[PDB]
């Protein structure tokens, strides 16, 4: 998730989790994290850039989500 | 066996904490940290001391008794010639 405000905002992640799985899962964020600060690559880049269109266009369907942006 | 997972079972307790880098290593010593170790120091002193006391007591009359057995005794040749 990312919630923005006017001067600043939270970018972040959550989830549940059965409790003998929680340091794992930190684990394997943290490394997506670090992964793609480090060594992010063209291809899935251009999925990203894929899937960020198709919401954009997605989300504006109907009037009320259109007046209410 | 123990592990972080399943050590007790708690219920209703919340937990405050700041990061390190937010916060001084050493805040207080002088208007905190010295009373608390006077007070600390405070709470364990006759139930220390004393018997350290006697100790001391105890070894330097120890020490004077031997140095005096040492020393020669004017009636082993005064008294009868």
């Amino acid at each position: 998730f990312s919630i923005c405000y006017a001067d600043t905002g939270l970018l972040g992640a959550h989830f549940v989790c059965d409790r003998m799985k929680i340091d794992d899962m930190m684990f394997v964020l943290q490394g997506q994290w670090m992964r793609l600060c480090t060594s992010a690559t063209e291809s899935e880049v251009a999925r990203g850039k894929n899937i960020l269109r198709n919401a954009l266009v997605s989300h504006l369907d109907g009037t009320t989500p259109v007046c209410e942006d | 066996g123990r592990e972080f997972g399943n050590l007790t079972r708690i219920r209703h307790v919340i937990s405050y904490s700041l990061s390190p880098l937010e916060q001084r290593a050493l805040p207080h010593v002088l208007s905190k940290g010295v009373p608390n170790m006077l007070r600390r120091v405070r709470e364990s002193f006759f139930r220390v001391v004393p018997q350290f006391v006697v100790f001391y007591l105890l070894y330097t009359w120890g020490t004077e008794e031997f140095e005096k057995s040492k020393r020669k005794n004017p009636a082993a040749y005064e008294n009868d010639k």
